[PDB]
RNA sequence: CCGGGCACUCUAACGGGACUGCCCGCGAAAGCGGGAGGAAGGAGGGGACGACGUCUGGUCAGCAUGGCCCUUACGGCCUGGGCGACACACGUGCUACAAUGCCCACUACAAAGCGAUGCCACCCGGCAACGGGGAGCUAAUCGCAAAAAGGUGGGCCCAGUUCGGAUUGGGGUCUGCAACCCGACCCCAUGAAGCCGGAAUCGCUAGUAAUCGCGGAUCAGCCAUGCCGCGGUGAAUACG
């Protein structure tokens, strides 16, 4: 997650198949998810403090 | 009744027996069966002389079968492994060729574990 | 002119309709027999019935949707049970002893992270 | 068994269709 | 039991570079990181160099190494054998 | 390492969200992201008004934002002229085209961010740390609150070994779901290091 | 025969919201299909609870999404009237369908 | 259990003999909780019971149970060093449990191709006084008996 | 002589002089004993008080281990006049 | 399926119900045993939830941050290679050694999920993967989808086999600029070890174990036999 290599954004891929996802909050490439932009961490800092609208902790 | 090179498939169905032959399959079985016309189940003793040729000719031309077919598939690996194909350095090392894991599970293709001290 | 109990076992819902007739059952359309061709444990069903003689008396249609025809054969008995009480509430004295008149809570269990299965725990070696 | 890629299980287990698990 | 469908493959880095020498005959040697392509008949007799990841190895293809793609011919890794 | 942040673990009763609007799919993750621009100035600018929640509603192209401030004038400005700096300042962010309204904070002394941030600030000061938690944790208990809580992290006095402050008054039940306690977190960037602050404020119950 | 269509995310704000579009609408139309539920649909997200392994830590999190229906046949000026600009939730979005 | 005494789960009663000890055995043919074909074989067995002997099943099978059922097993225990195996009475609870394992046990260890068979042949063997099942029940015994001598250790 | 690296800072710094495995401040002093531990003929030679050196107990036998600085140790195997798997530690 | 009808199932929102409340027994009390009613009990079953602290626990490689170090470079772009190497050792798993089974056919019950260039109905070409064409769906109203185990009928006949599918030869599809290194899938041929596992060792007390299939996230594709979750059938045993 270097500034550097957040040329992610760049879209430029020469080929569509070098794109990727990346946290849009850290940078965290590893586990990002599409509904949220946010990688596996992040998603779960915010669901805490209650910036993810409607996203309620599960249970069952 | 024998049939291609060296072949003698007997006292079982037609189509079992014939898959005791070098190329043949459970799939070439039905195959040879349903175009010669005759029935798989029929004991390949029960068998017909006349049944018998016609699979006798039918099979033996119509695929490549034992000993031509050995022949065959020794000669393409022969090939890959002239060249300096590394499927065919793959061959020569004989280690899988497939590209999978060598690190560990690769017993069918390299024989006994050969321990070593650690 | 007609008896209604549903009746749910395990995750499945069964309609239990009873009417004074011969004593055929119509599960789903095809015969009692044959939604539950070849069933050691179908005959189950039907034994709220001979419990106060009935059968051979009334006569049932049963709508049955949900689960597995085993799960289904309990809903249904449930069913049998229920309805044969809105008939003659009298029934229960005979019929709850039995236990019949429950409804067995016994479901899945949530399959919890870290386990393989809800319980089944992954296994270790030199731990 | 669950293995065989070329039978019904083999391609149930796989989740796939062919020539031994036909779509119908 | 290899398998492209239609259209086979050549980056035309050294296909282009490879036809030009079949106008003055051929050359001597070729060099391309396009080990990613497949070999076709105008490149036989011919001579390329491919690329280890860090060498330029000389490779002669000849008629009965047709139809594969170069790195088949260019060993990344080296082994050479396990100890002792 | 244990414990859910209290809130988090009481949104569906005694804690509404941050940000309630419906989306969806194919917005969502673009109708958030926005969100966080937002927060992302007002708490880079509105420090020293004091800052302690971003409500965030939504229906269409018409945005909300209830900035909450202990300080609503620094907000305002003179007039109202830099809830127009701001109040523009947003548009360049998000074309969208927003309001911006401002509630004043009822006694900063039971807003567990502000609490925080109250002892965040002490301590980049160089106030004895434990002093200033005491101190915090009395005044929101002596303000209200039916129990209240301060956690400082470690480097306590720049010490080489991190260590851990305390102090808390009254009930504050943090397993009791319906508490109604306000968490609050404050940094603390500093020449030897970053050390975090927690205020925990209970309130009634029910 | 206006059929509306009402999602949120929250099971009040709608049956507050789609609650008003019964009552308002039932004095000048048809006499509306009553507000019909919908299954609900949810969306899990199961992640490790803190960074760096631990691959057993976990913890739930679900953004469900919950439908209304309502339906008005025969519509009729003033109910587009009672409804056309008189609602209040936030946390709600519509979509209707005549 | 280090608490309660772990009540027993009582089983519903065959859907045949309505006998319980029955559905007892059939699960312990079960396997993969494949019921259906447990019950299948034990009945077809019952059957098979019915044509190569003139006797009712259901008493054939009782009849067996009952001479597969240990009365007498060792039970091992530490005392003083060794591990001296202390013979001992046997619960009537447990008697059953091993009559039943045993049976469908010796039964799967016999040859015949058809499972429905092993069983339906242990059975009989097993009431006449015969077969695997039977082995084990007496080799118990015999264990015991022949360990009787530690006994004073009675557990 | 050395003859094998575990730990890859530790290679590099003698191998090609590359700094960026070890801490900043403790170059000149790693390199000191990794050219001691070069020289070092027997186990006997890396004996000076400032190592306190001393073999590893349990199933870090057969190991050795010098101290650079503070909780940080290099260690090894010496064995016929080499040392092998030199490795910058952590006693923990 | 049509009109029609909300009864029923259900969908989702709210309300009721369990509290040793009632009956008998012991007890000082708490409560223990028993019984009635009840869908259910004496915490009815499963989650979320983890105290003061411990291990100098784990991660500066998610992010944040003190200090140290590098700045034609310890930064940055690119092509290619590597992370996929192997004589070996271990952990977690998948498949299996078969007849309570395998194969073909026919036929029946589920839940929870996901779908815009996305799910893909149906029709056609292909043994097939898949290709061409094209309806509906914006998704309780269309699609993924076939549930599998199971029931019925046939084949196999105890053999390394109609068990088991490794490995290898050939042909081919699909994604992607590109599948040598190093993708998945299909069809033909090949058809290995394996006939139930030494010392030692792991899980689980009921809808649990065991067994069967189904979905999802990530995601072009995929090395998923992993992970998170769903329902089907459904035990043994616990003296102590
Ligand atoms: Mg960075
Ligand atoms: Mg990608
Ligand atoms: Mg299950
Ligand atoms: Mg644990
Ligand atoms: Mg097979
Ligand atoms: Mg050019
Ligand atoms: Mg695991
Ligand atoms: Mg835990
Ligand atoms: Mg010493
Ligand atoms: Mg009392
Ligand atoms: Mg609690
Ligand atoms: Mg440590
Ligand atoms: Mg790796
Ligand atoms: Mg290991
Ligand atoms: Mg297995
Ligand atoms: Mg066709
Ligand atoms: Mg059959
Ligand atoms: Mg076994
Ligand atoms: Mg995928
Ligand atoms: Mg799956
Ligand atoms: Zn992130």
């Amino acid at each position: 997650a270097r500034k550097a290599l957040i040329e992610k954004a760049k879209r430029t891929p020469k080929f569509k198949v070098r794109a990727y996802t990346r946290c849009v909050r850290c940078g965290r490439a590893r586990s990002v998810y599409r509904f949220f932009g946010l990688c596996r961490i992040c998603l779960r800092e915010l669901a805490h403090k209650g910036q993810l609208p409607g996203v309620r902790k599960a249970s069952w | 009744a024998r049939i291609a090179g060296v072949e003698i498939p007997r006292n079982k169905r037609v189509d079992v027996a014939l898959t005791y032959i070098y190329g043949i399959g459970k799939a070439r079985a039905k195959e040879a069966l349903e175009k010669t016309g005759i029935n798989p189940a029929t004991r390949v003793k029960d068998l017909t002389e006349a049944e018998v040729v016609r699979l006798r000719e039918y099979v033996e031309n119509t695929w490549k079968l034992e000993g031509e077919l050995r022949a065959e598939v020794a000669a393409n690996i022969k090939r890959l492994m002239d060249i300096g194909c590394y499927r065919g350095l793959r061959h020569r090392r004989g280690l899988p060729v497939r590209g999978q894991r060598t690190r560990t599970n690769a017993r069918t293709r390299k024989g006994p574990r050969k321990t070593v001290a650690g | 002119e007609q008896y209604y109990g549903t009746g749910r076992r395990k995750e499945a819902v069964a309609r239990v309709f009873l009417r004074p007739g011969n004593g055929k059952v119509t599960v789903n359309g095809q015969d009692f027999n044959e939604y539950f061709q070849g069933l050691v444990r179908a005959v189950a069903a039907l034994e709220p019935l001979r419990a106060v003689d009935a059968l051979g008396h009334f006569d049932a249609y049963i709508t049955v949707r949900g689960g597995g025809k085993s799960g289904q054969i309990d809903a249904i008995k449930l069913g049998i049970a229920r309805a044969l009480v809105q008939y003659n509430p009298d029934y229960r004295a005979k019929l709850k002893p039995l236990g019949f008149l429950t409804r067995d809570a016994r479901v899945v269990e949530r399959k919890k992270y870290g386990k393989h299965k809800a319980r089944r725990a992954p296994q270790y070696s030199k731990r | 068994g669950k293995g065989d890629r070329r039978t019904r299980r083999g391609k149930i287990w796989r989740g796939t269709y062919g020539k031994y698990r036909p779509r119908k | 039991p290899r398998s492209l469908k239609k259209g086979v493959f050549v980056d035309d880095h050294l296909l282009e570079k490879v036809l030009e020498l079949n106008a003055k005959g051929e050359k001597r040697l070729i060099k391309t990181w396009s080990r990613r392509s497949t070999i076709v008949p105008e490149m036989v007799g011919h001579t390329i160099a491919v690329y280890n990841g860090k060498q330029h190895v000389p490779v002669y293809i000849t008629e009965n190494m047709v139809g594969h793609k170069l790195g088949e011919f260019a060993p990344t890794r080296t082994y050479r054998g396990h100890g002792k | 390492g244990n414990k859910i942040h209290p809130i988090g673990f009481r949104l569906g009763i005694t804690r509404d969200w941050e940000s309630r609007w419906y989306a969806g799919k194919k917005q969502y993750r673009h109708l958030l992201l926005e969100d966080q621009r937002i927060r992302g100035l007002l708490e880079k600018e509105l420090y020293s008004a004091g800052l302690a929640r971003v409500d965030i509603e939504r229906a269409a192209d018409n945005v909300a934002v209830t900035v909450h401030v202990a300080k609503p004038g620094v907000v305002i400005g003179r007039g109202g002229e830099r809830i127009r700096v701001l109040r523009e300042e947003l548009a360049k962010l998000t074309g969208k085209n927003v309001a911006l309204n401002v509630q004043e904070v009822q006694n900063p002394n039971l807003s567990a961010p502000l609490v925080a941030q109250r002892v965040a600030e002490q301590i980049e000061r160089r106030f004895a740390v434990r002093r200033a938690i005491k101190q915090a944790v009395q005044r929101v208990m002596e303000s209200g609150a039916k129990g209240a809580k301060v956690i400082v992290s470690g480097r306590i006095g720049g010490a080489e070994q991190a260590r851990t402050e305390w102090a808390a008054q009254g009930r504050v039940p943090l397993h009791t779901l319906r508490a109604n306690i306000d968490y609050g977190f404050a940094l603390a960037r500093t020449t030897y290091g970053v050390l975090g602050v927690k205020a925990y404020i209970f309130l009634g119950e029910v | 025969k206006i059929r509306i269509k009402l999602r949120g995310f929250d099971h009040k704000t709608l049956d507050a919201s789609a609650q008003k579009i019964v009552e308002a609408a039932r004095r000048s139309g048809a006499q509306v299909s009553g507000p019909i539920p919908l299954p609900t649909r949810v969306r899990r997200f199961t992640v490790i609870r803190g960074p760096f392994k631990h691959k057993d830590s976990r913890e739930h999190f679900e953004l469900r999404t919950h439908n209304r229906l309502v339906d008005i046949i025969n519509p009729n000026r003033k109910t587009i009237e009672q409804l056309m600009t008189l609602d209040l939730p936030t946390g709600v979005e519509i979509e209707i369908k005549t | 259990a280090r608490r309660r005494r772990a009540e027993v789960r009582q089983l519903q009663p065959d859907l045949v003999y309505g006998d319980v000890l029955v559905t007892a055995f059939i699960n312990k043919i079960m396997r993969d909780g494949k019921k259906n074909l447990a019950a299948r074989i034990f009945y077809d067995a019952c059957k098979i019971i019915q044509e190569k002997t003139g006797q009712e099943p259901l008493k054939v099978f009782k009849q067996a149970v009952e001479n597969v059922k240990p009365r007498m097993e060792v039970r091992s225990r530490r005392v003083g060093g060794a591990n001296y195996q202390v013979p001992m009475e046997v619960s009537p609870r447990r008697q059953q449990s091993l009559a039943l394992r045993w049976l469908v046990q010796a039964a799967n260890q016999r040859p015949e191709r058809r499972a429905a068979v092993r069983i339906a042949h242990e059975l009989m063997d097993a009431a006449e006084g015969k077969g695997g099942a039977v082995k084990k029940k007496e080799d118990v015994e015999r264990m015991a008996e022949a360990n009787r001598a530690y006994a004073h250790y009675r557990w | 002589g050395i003859k094998s690296f575990k730990h890859k800072g530790l290679k590099l710094l003698f191998e090609k002089g590359v700094t960026s495995g070890v801490p900043a401040q403790d170059v000149d002093r790693i390199n000191d004993r990794l050219q001691a531990i070069d020289t070092a003929t027997e186990i006997g030679e890396l004996n000076r008080q400032i190592y306190k050196l001393h073999p590893l107990k349990g199933d870090r036998e057969g190991y050795w281990s010098i101290t650079v600085r503070a909780n940080w140790r290099i260690t090894f195997q010496f064995i016929n006049g080499d040392a092998y798997i030199l490795n910058y530690e952590d006693y923990h």
